[PDB]
C-alpha cells in the first residue's frame, strides 16, 4: 500500500497544473483518497476527497470552481487540477488514504511541491 | 460545528523526562507526527488506541472533551511537530526543543 | 402388508397399525427433495400428535366430549360395517375444530392443574 | 425452590439467516411461493440499526444473482466488435448510421448491413467502434424478458421472525415504542436511480432525514417525501426494429430510420410542488443547524454518466436526465423541462467486466410516476451547499429496509417455581 | 392474541400462551435458497427436542425437575418479564443445563432399573 | 468423553449413555455437507421411531416383556464382557427380537387400557 | 447444396461413445406415498376399478 | 544448456475482427514440436 506521486513544478499565474498520484499496494476501490496541502510554516488544509468507484469529487466552497478531481482506471492514478493560479497558492500536496469512519490516514505520498 | 483548541504551543522537555500536550475537540481525534520536511505519520488513531510500528511509549487519554498524548523516554529523534486532527478540520502542532 | 387392511372394517383395522407406521420414512435433486419432504411431513404429524398430550402412542383416549352434530351413528354399525375409507368422507368437514379443542382442552388446562397440585 | 423447564417462552435474539421470496422478468418471479396476519406486540421496546441491517446486502446479491442468471441464456454479440462505417443521421449530432460487414448463416459468406447508433455508444479509432470492444464482452438481452418491476416480499424461515418499527417519527437508529411482527415484508418494487428515488414509499407524518453520522460529510443524506411529486418522462422518437441473421439461429436486433421527424426526450415536473417539498425539506434539515444558517443547492460535482445525472429505466428504455434545473435555489432565514440522454450499451452494478446491449424498442415511450425521496451530499469545510449524488445502490434498498429487522425464536427457559418432581 | 403476541405481558400471563409459539417452531435462485431454510427450521427443531428428551421432559411443556436453586418468586412472577429475565440469567444456564443432564435423569433411570 | 468407555465392561460404560447420546445430531464444498446434514438428521429419526414404536419414548433404559440366544449368567455377562463383543456375537439373533416387540407386545398393551377405560 | 437446418438451428453431433437402446425403467415414489394398479382384465380408460 | 529456450513470433488476434497483431514470446523446448514453422 504505496502512494507514488510526481515531482515538483513552477509556474505563472494564471496556468494550469497537474500533480498525477498512483497507487499500485492494494484493493484501490474500497478506500476513499484526499488531498491536503500546506503553506511554509503552517498546518495542513483540507482539499477534498474522490470516490475511486464512481469518481465523485468534493470541494470546500475556497476551492470550488477551481480545482476538479479525476481517475483513471486501467485493466489506479489519481490527479488534481488548479484552473486559476494565485500568488498565495504555493504549497505542498499530499495524497492520504482514508481507511475508517475515523478519517485516520495511514498512508501518505512523498508530496509535490509547488510555486508560483 | 467543531471547536478544536491547542493550548501547548511551544515546548521545552529534557531527554528522558515525560510531557503531556492538551488538545481540546468535539468528535474523533487523531495525533499525528510530522518530522520537518517530511509527510506525517499516524501515531494515534481514534485518540486512546495505538498504530502498529509505533513505539510503545506513546499513549493518550481522553477526559471529557480534553485529550492528552504521553510519551516517556525521550529519544533525540522524538523532538519534532505533533498535531491533533479532527475530520477535515487540524490545528498546526506544537514543536518541542532539546 | 402395506395397507392390505384398506378394504377392512373399522374393527378389523386398528390392530395392523403398526405396519402403516413403521413405513412412513436430475436423479440427484428428484431424490433429495423426497428425502427432505418425507422428513418434513412425519414432524407435522408426530409434532400434532405430541402437543395433544398423545406423544408415543398409537391409540390414546382423549377427554373432549363429543356431541352429535359432527356426527351420529350408532357405535355397533361403525366399528362393524363401515371402513376407515368411509369414515373420512363423512367428518372430514369438521376435524379443524376437533383439533382446535384437542390443541388447549385436552392437555393445556390438565398441564396447569398437574403443576400446581405436584 | 426447584427449577423447572419451559419449551414456549416469547424470546428473540439477533442473528442472520437467509430470507426467501413470495410473490417474464429478469428477477425471476413465478419461481417465488406464492403469498396475511400481522401481530402487534404491545408494551415491547427494542433497537433498530438500519446501517448495519444484513437484509441489504443479501438482497444486493440476490438481485445481481437473478440479473446475471437471466442474462445467460441469451445471444452473445461477439461477431458485432467489428470496424463501424457511420454517417450524420439528418437533437444535432445525437444519432449515427453506421454499416458494417456481418457474419451470415453460411460460414464462408458475408453481408453488408446498417443500422442507427446513438452518440454516446461508439468512439473513434470516419471508423467508428463499440465503447466496450477493449474492456468487456457484450451480450444481447432476450426481447421475452420484461424490466418492469414487480413487488417482491421477504420471508423469514420457520423458528425466525420479523420485526417492524411502527413510529412514525423514528430515525434510522434508536429504539421503537410501537413494534409488530409479520413474517413477510410489503412489497418492494426493484427501482434503479441515482439521484432521485422513485416509485416508493412516502412518509405518513412529514420529510425525514437520516444519515449514518450527520457530522461526517462522507456519508450521504436520504430525504423520503411526504407527498409525491409526479413526473412525465417521454421519447417522442417513432422507432422501428429489424431483424439480422448473424449465424445458425441467431438473431441480431437493429434499429430502422425513424418515422416522421427527430425530436429530443425529456421529462416534465411542476414548479409550485417542487418550489414546496423544497421548503419543507430545508426547514426539516434547518432543524439539524442552526437557525442563522442559510441553506444552498447546487447540480453534482463530478464523476460518471450514471452519478452526474438523474438514471433510470422508463418501459425497457434507458434514461439519463439532467437535474441541473431542479437544484439551483438558495433560502435564507408552469414547469420544468428536464433534458435527457438515451444509451443501449449498458454496464450496471459498478462492474468493469460485463456489459449487456439494450434491444430497440418500436413506438413512443411514456412514463409517469411518482418521486418520494432524495439522496444529498452536503459540502464541508454560516451557509451550506448540498448537491444531489447516488451511484451506490445499497442506500436505495436502506431507504425501504429501515423498519424490518431478523430475530431468532429461543424458545427454552428454565424459571423458579415452587414444586418438584415426584 | 396471536404469534408472540404476549412478549410483553408478565411472565404469569405469558405462560398460558405455550402452545402458540409451540406450533409455528416447525412451519436456481429461490430455489436452493428455499431448501436451505427447510433444513435450517428441521435441525434447529430436533436440536431443541433433543435437549428436551434428555433431561426427562419429553413431550411436555411445563416440566418439574430434581434440581435446587435473593430473587423471591413473588417479584419474579409478577414484576418481570421473559426477557429480563433472559438478559439476568443467561450466565448460568450452562451449568443448570449440565445438571439437568446427568444429575437428575440418569440417576432416575439407575434407581427405576433397580427397583424392578 | 465420546466414546470414552469402549474399553469397560457393560456394567461400567452403561452410565455414560448420553455423553454419545448427544453427538448425534451435532460448490463442491456445498454439496458434501448438506448430504451429510440430511443423512444424520435420517438416521437419528429413524432409530428415535424405532424406540417408540416399541413403547420407549425419551427413555434411555427400558424393560420389556419378551423372554429370553445365549447360555452365561448374568454376572458372567455383565462382568467382564464389553458391548462391542456382545454386538459382533449376537448379530444374528437380532431381527427376531426387533420385529417380536412392535407387532404383538406392544400393539397388544395399547388395546387393553383402551378395553380398560 | 447447404444442410437442411444451418437457417433454423445449430448440429451437435450424436457422441458415438453412447448408445440409444432403450432399457427398463421404473417409476418409484418417497415414502408417505404408493401407487395405486388396476387388475381389471376388461378395463376402459376411466371408472372405477373393482380390483385394485 | 543451449537450445532449451526458442524466441517464437506468430499472428495473433486483436480486440476487432477485421485486423490481427504481430506478436512474439519465448517458449521451452519441450513445448513446441516441429511440422522453421
Ligand atoms: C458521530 O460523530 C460524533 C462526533 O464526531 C461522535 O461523537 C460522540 O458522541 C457521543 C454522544 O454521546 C459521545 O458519547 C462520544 O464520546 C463522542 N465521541 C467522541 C470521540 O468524542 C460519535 O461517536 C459519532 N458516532 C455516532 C454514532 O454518533
Ligand atoms: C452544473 O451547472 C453548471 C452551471 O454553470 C454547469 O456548468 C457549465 O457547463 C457547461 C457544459 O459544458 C459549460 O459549457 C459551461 O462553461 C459551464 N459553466 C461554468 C460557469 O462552468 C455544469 O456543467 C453542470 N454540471 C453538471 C454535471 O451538469
Ligand atoms: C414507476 O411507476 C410507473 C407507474 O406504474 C411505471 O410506469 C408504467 O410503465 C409501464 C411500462 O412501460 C406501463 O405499462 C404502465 O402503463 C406505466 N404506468 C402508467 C400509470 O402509465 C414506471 O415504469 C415505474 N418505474 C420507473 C418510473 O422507473
Ligand atoms: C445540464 O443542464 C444545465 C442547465 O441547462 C446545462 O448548463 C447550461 O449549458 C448551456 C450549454 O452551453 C449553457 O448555454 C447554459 O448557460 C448553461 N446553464 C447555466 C445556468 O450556465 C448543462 O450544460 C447541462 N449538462 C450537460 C452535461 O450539458
Ligand atoms: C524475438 O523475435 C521477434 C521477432 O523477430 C523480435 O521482435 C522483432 O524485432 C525486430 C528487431 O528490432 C523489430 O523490427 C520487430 O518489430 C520486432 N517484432 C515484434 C513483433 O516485436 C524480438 O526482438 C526477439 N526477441 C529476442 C529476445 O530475441
Ligand atoms: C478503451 O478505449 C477507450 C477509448 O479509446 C479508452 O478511453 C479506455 O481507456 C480504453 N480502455 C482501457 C482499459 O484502456
Ligand atoms: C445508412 O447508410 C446506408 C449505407 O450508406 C444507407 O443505405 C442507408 O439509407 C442509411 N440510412 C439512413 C437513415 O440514412
Ligand atoms: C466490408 O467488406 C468490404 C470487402 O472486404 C470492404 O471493402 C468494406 O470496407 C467493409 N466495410 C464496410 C462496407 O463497411
Ligand atoms: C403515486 O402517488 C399517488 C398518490 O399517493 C398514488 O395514487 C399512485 O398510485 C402513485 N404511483 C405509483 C406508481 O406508486
Ligand atoms: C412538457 O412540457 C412542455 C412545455 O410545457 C410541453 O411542450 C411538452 O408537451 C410536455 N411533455 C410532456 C410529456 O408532458
Ligand atoms: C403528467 O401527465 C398527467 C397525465 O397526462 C397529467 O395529469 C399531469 O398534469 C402531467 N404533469 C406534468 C407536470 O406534465
Ligand atoms: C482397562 O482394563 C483394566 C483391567 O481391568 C482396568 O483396570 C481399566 O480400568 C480399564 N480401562 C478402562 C478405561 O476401562
Ligand atoms: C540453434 O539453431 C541453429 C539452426 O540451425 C542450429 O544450427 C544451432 O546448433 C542451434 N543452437 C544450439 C543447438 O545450441
Ligand atoms: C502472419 O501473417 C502474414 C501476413 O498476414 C504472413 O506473411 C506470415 O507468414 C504470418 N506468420 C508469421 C509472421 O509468423
Amino acid at each position: 500500500v504505496q502512494l507514488l506521486q510526481s515531482g515538483a513544478a513552477v509556474t505563472k499565474p494564471g496556468a494550469s497544473v497537474r500533480v498525477s498520484c498512483e497507487a499500485s499496494g492494494y484493493n484501490i476501490r474500497d478506500y476513499f483518497i484526499h488531498w491536503w496541502r500546506q503553506a511554509p510554516g503552517q498546518g495542513l488544509q483540507w482539499v477534498g476527497w474522490i470516490n475511486p468507484k464512481t469518481g465523485q469529487p468534493n470541494n470546500p466552497r475556497q476551492f470550488q470552481g477551481r480545482v476538479s478531481l479525476t481517475r483513471h482506471a486501467s485493466w489506479f492514478s489519481f490527479y488534481m487540477d488548479l484552473k486559476a493560479l494565485r500568488s498565495d497558492d504555493t504549497a505542498v500536496y499530499f495524497c492520504a488514504r482514508q481507511r475508517s469512519d475515523y478519517w485516520d490516514f495511514d498512508v501518505w505520498g512523498s508530496g509535490t511541491q509547488v510555486t508560483v | 460545528d467543531i471547536q478544536m483548541t491547542q493550548s501547548p504551543s511551544s515546548l521545552s522537555a529534557s531527554v528522558g523526562d515525560t510531557v503531556t500536550i492538551t488538545c481540546q475537540a468535539n468528535g474523533y481525534l487523531n495525533w499525528y507526527q510530522q518530522r520537518r520536511g517530511k509527510a506525517p505519520k499516524l501515531l494515534i488513531y481514534d485518540g486512546s488506541k495505538l498504530e502498529r510500528g509505533v513505539p510503545s511509549r506513546f499513549s493518550g487519554r481522553r477526559w471529557g472533551q480534553e485529550y492528552n498524548l504521553t510519551i516517556n523516554n525521550l529519544q533525540p529523534e522524538d523532538i519534532a511537530t505533533y498535531f491533533c486532527q479532527v475530520y477535515e478540520f487540524v490545528v498546526p502542532g506544537t514543536r518541542l526543543d532539546l | 402388508g402395506f395397507l392390505g387392511a384398506a378394504g377392512s372394517t373399522m374393527g378389523a383395522a386398528s390392530m395392523t397399525l403398526t405396519v402403516q407406521a413403521r413405513n412412513l420414512l436430475v436423479w440427484g435433486i428428484k431424490q433429495l427433495q423426497a428425502r427432505v419432504l418425507a422428513v418434513e411431513r412425519y414432524l407435522r404429524d408426530q409434532q400434532l400428535l405430541g402437543i395433544w398430550g398423545c406423544s408415543g402412542k398409537l391409540i390414546c383416549c382423549t377427554n373432549v366430549p363429543w356431541n352429535s352434530s359432527w356426527s351420529n351413528r350408532n357405535l355397533s354399525e361403525i366399528w362393524d360395517n363401515m371402513t376407515w375409507l368411509q369414515w373420512d368422507k363423512e367428518i372430514s368437514n369438521y376435524t379443524q375444530i376437533i383439533y382446535g379443542l384437542l390443541e388447549e382442552s385436552q392437555n393445556q388446562q390438565e398441564k396447569n392443574e398437574q403443576d400446581l397440585l405436584a | 425452590l426447584w427449577v423447572t423447564v419451559y419449551y414456549g417462552v416469547p424470546v428473540w435474539k439477533d442473528a442472520e439467516t437467509t430470507l426467501f421470496c413470495a410473490s417474464h422478468n429478469v428477477w425471476a418471479t413465478h419461481a417465488c411461493v406464492p403469498t396475511p396476519q400481522e401481530i402487534h406486540l404491545e408494551n415491547v421496546t427494542e433497537e433498530f440499526n438500519m446501517w448495519k441491517n444484513n437484509m441489504v446486502e443479501q438482497m444486493h446479491t440476490d438481485i445481481i444473482s437473478l440479473w446475471d442468471q437471466s442474462l445467460k441464456p441469451c445471444v452473445k454479440l461477439t461477431p458485432l466488435c467489428v470496424t463501424l462505417q457511420c454517417t450524420n443521421v439528418t437533437m444535432r449530432g445525437e444519432l449515427k448510421n453506421c454499416s458494417f460487414n456481418m457474419t451470415t448463416e453460411l460460414r464462408d459468406k458475408k453481408q453488408k448491413v446498417y443500422s442507427l447508433f446513438y452518440r454516446l455508444d461508439v468512439v473513434q479509432i470516419k471508423e467508428y467502434r463499440l465503447i466496450n470492444c477493449n474492456t468487456s464482452a457484450i451480450t444481447q438481452a432476450c426481447p421475452k424478458v420484461s424490466f418492469e418491476p414487480i413487488p417482491i416480499h421477504y420471508c423469514a424461515p420457520a423458528g425466525f421472525a420479523i420485526l417492524k418499527c411502527k413510529d412514525k417519527k423514528f430515525n434510522g437508529t434508536g429504539p421503537c415504542p410501537s413494534v409488530s411482527t409479520v413474517q413477510c415484508t410489503h412489497g418492494i418494487k426493484p427501482v434503479v436511480s441515482t439521484q432521485l428515488l422513485l416509485n416508493g414509499s412516502l412518509a405518513e407524518e412529514e420529510v425525514m432525514i437520516r444519515s449514518e453520522n450527520i457530522t461526517n460529510n462522507a456519508k450521504n443524506i436520504l430525504v423520503q417525501f411526504n407527498t409525491p411529486v409526479q413526473i412525465n418522462c417521454t421519447r417522442p422518437n417513432n422507432n422501428t426494429r429489424k431483424s439480422i441473421r448473424i449465424g445458425p439461429g441467431q438473431a441480431f436486433y437493429a434499429t430502422g430510420d425513424i418515422i416522421g421527424d427527430i425530436r429530443q426526450a425529456h421529462c416534465n415536473v411542476s414548479k409550485a410542488t417542487w418550489n414546496e417539498t423544497l421548503g419543507k425539506v430545508v426547514k426539516q434539515l434547518r432543524k439539524h443547524f442552526g437557525n442563522n444558517t442559510i441553506i444552498r443547492f447546487a447540480n453534482s460535482s463530478g464523476g460518471d454518466l450514471e452519478v452526474t445525472t438523474h438514471s433510470f429505466n422508463c418501459g425497457g428504455e434507458f434514461f439519463y436526465c439532467n437535474t441541473s434545473g431542479l437544484f439551483n435555489s438558495t433560502w435564507i432565514s408552469d414547469s420544468i423541462t428536464l433534458p435527457c440522454r438515451i444509451k443501449q450499451i449498458i454496464n450496471m452494478w459498478q462492474r468493469i467486466g460485463q456489459a449487456m446491449y439494450a434491444p430497440p424498442i418500436q413506438g413512443v415511450i411514456r412514463c409517469v410516476s411518482n418521486i418520494t425521496g432524495l439522496i444529498l451530499t452536503r459540502d464541508g469545510g454560516t451557509t451550506e451547499t448540498f448537491r444531489p449524488g447516488g451511484g451506490d445502490m445499497r442506500d436505495n434498498w436502506r431507504s425501504e429496509l429501515y423498519k424490518y429487522k431478523v430475530v431468532k425464536i429461543e424458545p427454552l427457559g428454565v424459571a423458579p417455581t415452587r414444586c418438584k418432581r415426584r
